[PDB]
């Protein structure tokens, strides 16, 4: 990949590693949306808590945000929206899973729920012992 | 705390709010010590004593009907009793002390989610040594709202949570002081004028607020007003 402007930094390469990344993230997301059309028409009809879930692994932040905030629940579309990658909620994930796994009592929480707050820690089936996306 | 800097209206009002607390704390003096409680050992020992309860948490009194006994209610009256006079006094940490000894986790945890989120390497002003407070300050707000307003609870610990979220109480407030009322005023105004400027400044999220708040805060006269139709 090459750059058009160049910048001050000629000695590393910053812009081109991440607009290669975006090119395979919007590859893959145009190569899974025929295979993920079709599952989010049965899903409706079910749960509507796998809609965000099913919505938010073809690269679509704020059309998961919307379905989160216009289905009842509100804290999963502002905890939906934080999905850039970065630390502080990574922990706080990882807290979270650890408070819940236990202390009071098991905390049955939903399984759409569980997937869309482990894959914020950076780690969906690595670091995460309860809920593995396995 | 640039806002406490800035704003005069905001300091002095919070300076109003530690005056009327300490005029409580005088008030209880040294007889924190003296509670006698009928459970000794264990939380709500009696209706332990008399097994029904599937869930030792907080919430399957409100998921189930009744499944507690006359003492541990009459205790957890008490507890939530003593945690408002507590909070009322201005002694926040000697109530999560209280909380904790008893083995109040929840309420605990409830009670120190009170601080917003304050990062010790992102904000250079008040750098200091862990992360502590949570981030989802109108999410904690509209929680404790809803715990306040849900019935098949105590009356001093809904109406506790209410004072904490920034609303006011009906149950606690036929035997509450005009001194009392006006903190209780004070106090959500305090929190209004909070929750406006977090709004206005863009620091919460738009899907944070899950309930309708009172966006309108009150002034000078309209808390005269209320102390005058309170307490002629």
């Amino acid at each position: 990949l090459k750059e058009l402007d160049s910048q001050l930094n000629e000695p590393r390469e910053y812009i081109q590693i991440l607009e290669r990344r975006r090119a395979f993230s919007r590859w893959l997301s145009c190569t899974a949306t025929p295979q993920i059309e079709e599952e989010v028409s049965l899903t409706q009809k079910n749960s509507p808590v796998e809609a965000v879930f099913s919505y938010l692994t073809g690269k679509r932040i704020s059309e998961a945000c919307s379905l989160a905030q216009q289905s009842g629940d509100h804290r999963l579309a502002l905890l939906l929206s934080q999905f850039v990658g970065s630390q502080s909620v990574r922990e706080l994930l990882t807290m979270q899973l650890v408070d819940w796994h236990q202390l009071q009592a098991d905390s049955f929480i939903q399984d759409e729920r569980l997937r869309i707050f482990a894959l914020l820690a950076g780690k969906p089936v690595w670091q995460l012992s309860e809920k593995k996306q396995i | 705390e640039a806002l406490f800097q800035r704003d005069s209206l905001v300091r002095q009002s919070q300076l109003v709010v530690d005056w009327l607390e300490s005029i409580a704390k005088d008030e209880i003096g040294e007889f924190s010590d003296n509670i006698e409680f009928y459970a000794k050992s264990v939380y709500w020992e009696n209706t332990l004593h008399t097994p029904l309860v599937t869930e030792l948490d907080p919430d399957a009194p409100i998921r189930q009907k009744m499944p507690l006994d006359d003492l541990d209610r009459e205790d957890e009256v008490r507890l939530l009793k003593y945690l408002f006079t507590l909070i009322r006094a201005g002694m926040t940490e000697e109530a999560q002390r209280l909380c904790k000894r008893c083995g109040q986790a929840w309420r605990a945890a409830t009670l120190e989610g009170w601080k917003l989120y304050h990062d010790p390497n992102v904000n250079g002003g008040t750098e200091l040594e862990p992360v502590e407070g949570n981030p989802y300050r109108r999410i904690w707000k509209i929680s404790c709202w809803r715990m306040a307003e849900d019935e098949l609870f105590n009356r001093y610990e809904r109406a506790i949570y209410a004072a904490l979220s920034g609303n006011l109480k009906q149950l606690l407030p036929v035997c509450d002081t005009w001194e009392d009322t006006v903190w209780a005023y004070f106090r959500v105004m305090v929190d209004s004028l909070v929750e406006q400027e977090i709004q206005t400044s863009v620091a919460t999220l738009d899907e944070t607020e899950e309930l309708p708040r009172l966006g309108a805060n009150w002034t000078l006269e309209k808390v005269f007003e209320e102390l005058q139709a309170t307490d002629l």
